[PDB]
């Protein structure tokens, strides 16, 4: 099982104040991908956000190069599939669950073995800058991504709980609307990401 | 340099140091006990999980499954506080 | 000089000449952000600090309330200190905290009082409501309609 | 001895589970630099 | 004492206002037993008295 | 049953072990620490009723 | 109908001049134990408890020390029945914690951080107008 100290984290998802306070829980819940328990670190990115936590284990973050909650890259923060498009590079890694656990041992071998501080091994493969990622790549935070979520109470027009409420009192996009239909396997393996 | 702001600045000093030092933050400080809560407080929260079916609990069956294995220790310290026949 | 670059725990106590003075060489150019930075874990430099609890608590919480907080970074440049963030309102509201006594003070909301305990049914000591805004919003004659489209259509997906 | 006693009280602490609540306050503190630095993304500092 | 179909009662409107019934306890003779008369029958007699024990 | 009763007696006095001087450590004191633990005052009758209700 | 008394020594000499109000707040007591948390947060239904047990406590103390209606017999007295909290009483004669809530909105161990509730802090050193409702409690600032 995968214990670390400190969670790997991009700026815009750590949050706008340079003193931050956060929990940290051993074993506390599942990887979202590869299903190990792992160390879950849990803070308040900021005044009125959504008090984040840490959704995939620094393995899985390692592969890919990506932070553990938004899974943006840490070189760019765009998405996966743009990254590895813009490169013209693809991943190997098995799809069915069977295979994924023999390849997920295969890297903690690695790991353990080898040095492991490094994207290297995946990164070698493409370590050219393009100046298409450089352009799109984005400069400065994006901190609308922390917002609080939508409450459904007031969605369903009985907000109670009055003006103290946490939640966001506006509307929500339009069911219609592709981009709303994201999955985080997607978005991690690259595969039909309406974002990319 | 202004002697208002020098004033300002000791005001800032004074309270800085005198909370930074105070005797409640000394190394040795242990916090006050945990005191008891009303008795009704126990009674409604029995009330209202009631036997677990209903969904509003839901993740509370995790840990009353969890608790059996101290139930032993609470059957024991039970029968051990059992009234005896002269107290009503 | 004499002073690997490649070094950790040294043993002996090294001169400032003979453990700062630069590497050398012309860098190269086969090396993006991440990978130039002086990294210890995947993402960053993680090393145990020992801040005093009562200074690290003020700044953190002065920040929240305001937008200004003075900087906790440890080389940056050693020749001035700066504010963060908002610095505008750093040199407008003097440079307090939250633990002092406040410069703004005025436009406090207002509510109820009945500090008695004798009225069954109308004590409300430290439970008291705001007198202005009131329970049970909802957000519009249309929007509620809108809102009823956006469900219709969450029904005839499944 | 001590990388194999540190080994040993781990597979020991399974042994007894339940025999008390352990006890948790080290409360700490590190200090961290961002890598990805930038004059807007930390609100001004070089760390955090 | 309950049938296996009867759900265990609420203390809070079953037991709560039911003044309890006489206990067993013997009856003291006054003028006889008068040193340990006033404090016999109590839970931990003499608890809140520092002159015959020492504390809670 | 006069006699049964001595035997128990007698073996219990003789594997009398002194104590082992083991390390003092107190279970609901460590409990009570925690945040997930509160206190109050009841009625034993009370009590009975809520661990029956708890074990079932 | 009153509550059983755990005494069974006479109550005191001003006992007959407070019953009206102190039965009619253990019956608003009872009330509130008893509806429904259909329409109510898991940790909302709790908070009347709080609250009454607040108000009793609070209605022994008024008569003691501000208006002196009653003797140190019947004081002391309220509080073995359990009419008053002893423990809740300690912290109001304090200096600063004289409208406090709660026990729980005080004690440290019961979070993360170790340090009090935002119930605590008082109303002017958050400047920015967030209305509070404390989990613990309900309390909208006490200090
Ligand atoms: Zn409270
Ligand atoms: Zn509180
Ligand atoms: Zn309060």
């Amino acid at each position: 099982w995968e214990d670390a100290d400190f969670p790997i984290l991009c700026q815009t998802c750590l949050g706008e104040n340079p003193y931050i306070r956060m929990t940290k829980e051993k074993y506390g819940k599942e990887c979202k991908i590869c299903a190990r328990p792992f160390t879950v670190f849990r803070w308040c990115p900021g005044v009125r956000m959504r008090f984040k936590k840490t959704e995939v284990c620094q393995t899985c973050s390692k592969l890919k190069n990506v932070c553990q909650t938004c899974l943006l890259d840490l070189e760019y923060g765009l998405p996966i599939q743009v990254r590895d498009a813009g490169l013209s590079f693809k991943d190997d890694m098995p799809k069915s669950d069977v295979n994924k656990e023999y390849y997920t041992q295969n890297m903690e071998r690695e790991i353990s073995n080898s040095d492991g501080t490094r994207p290297v091994g995946m990164l070698g493969k493409a370590t050219s800058t393009s100046d298409m990622l450089l352009k799109l790549a984005r400069t400065t935070p994006y901190y609308k991504r922390n917002r609080p979520h939508i409450c459904s109470f007031w969605v369903k027009g009985e907000c109670k709980r009055g003006e103290e409420c946490p939640y966001r009192h506006e509307k929500p996009t339009d069911p219609d609307d592709p981009l709303a239909d994201q999955n985080i396997k997607d978005r991690y393996y690259g595969i039909n990401d309406p974002v990319a | 340099m202004s002697e208002e702001k020098l004033q300002e600045k000791a005001r800032k000093w004074q309270q800085l140091q005198a909370k930074r030092y105070a005797e409640k933050r000394k190394f040795g400080f242990v916090d006050a006990q945990k005191e008891d809560m009303p008795p009704e407080h126990v009674r409604k929260i029995i009330r209202d999980h009631g036997d677990m079916t209903n969904r509003k609990f839901r993740h509370d069956k995790r840990v009353y499954l969890g608790a059996l294995k101290y139930m032993p220790h609470a059957v024991l310290k039970l029968l051990e506080n059992m009234p005896m026949p002269w107290e009503q | 000089v004499h002073l690997d670059p490649a070094v950790k725990e040294v043993q002996y106590n090294p001169t400032y000449e003979t453990m700062f003075a630069p590497e050398f060489g012309p860098e190269n150019p086969f090396r993006t952000q991440q990978m130039a930075a002086p990294r210890n874990m995947l993402s960053g430099y993680a090393e145990p600090a020992h801040i005093n609890d009562f200074m690290f608590e003020q700044q953190r919480r002065t920040f929240a309330t305001y937008g200004y907080a003075l900087d906790p970074s440890l080389d940056n440049h050693q020749v001035s200190a700066k504010y963060i963030g908002s610095v505008e309102e750093a040199e407008k509201n003097q440079g307090l905290t939250v633990f002092e006594t406040g410069q703004k003070k005025t436009e406090k909301r207002k509510k109820f009082k009945e500090n008695d305990a004798s009225n069954i049914d109308g004590f409300l000591g430290p439970w008291a409501k705001y007198v202005d805004e009131k329970d049970v919003a909802k957000p519009s004659e249309e929007e509620q309609k809108e809102l009823d489209e956006i469900t219709a259509k969450r029904q005839k997906k499944g | 001895r001590v990388a194999l006693e540190k080994s040993v009280s781990q597979k020991v602490a399974a042994a007894m589970p339940v025999r008390a609540a352990d006890k948790l306050a080290p409360a700490q503190y590190i200090r961290y630099t961002p890598s990805q630095q930038g004059v807007a993304f930390n609100s001004g500092a070089k760390q955090r | 004492p309950f049938d296996d179909e009867e759900p265990p009662l609420d203390y809070a409107d079953n037991i709560l206002d039911v003044e309890p019934l006489e206990a067993i306890q013997l009856e003291l003779d006054p003028e006889e037993d008068a040193p340990v008369l006033d404090w016999f029958y109590d839970h931990q007699p003499l608890r809140d008295s520092r002159k015959y024990v020492n504390g809670s | 049953s006069y006699q049964k009763l001595l035997k128990y007696y007698v073996l219990n006095a003789l594997k009398h072990r002194p104590p082992k001087a083991q390390k003092k450590r107190y279970l609901f004191r460590s409990f009570k620490a925690t945040k997930f633990f509160q206190s109050t005052k009841l009625d034993w009758v009370e009590v009975g009723l809520q661990v029956c209700r708890q074990g079932y | 109908m009153p509550k059983v008394k755990r005494s069974r020594k006479a109550p005191p000499d001003g006992w007959e001049l407070i019953e009206p109000t102190l039965d009619e707040l253990d019956q608003k007591m009872r009330e509130a134990e008893t509806e429904p948390h259909e329409g109510k947060r898991k940790v909302e239904s709790l908070w009347p408890i709080f609250r009454i047990h607040h108000q009793k406590t609070r209605y022994i103390f008024d008569l003691f020390y501000k208006r002196k209606a009653i003797s140190r017999e019947l004081y002391e007295y309220c509080i073995k029945e359990g009419y008053a909290d002893k423990n809740l009483i300690a912290k109001w004669k304090k200096q600063g914690y004289e409208n406090l809530c709660c026990l729980r909105c005080i004690q440290t161990r019961d979070t993360n951080f170790g340090t009090n509730c935002i119930c605590r802090v008082p109303k002017s050193k958050l400047e920015v107008g967030r209305i509070i409702e404390c989990t613990h409690c309900g309390c909208r600032g006490c200090s």
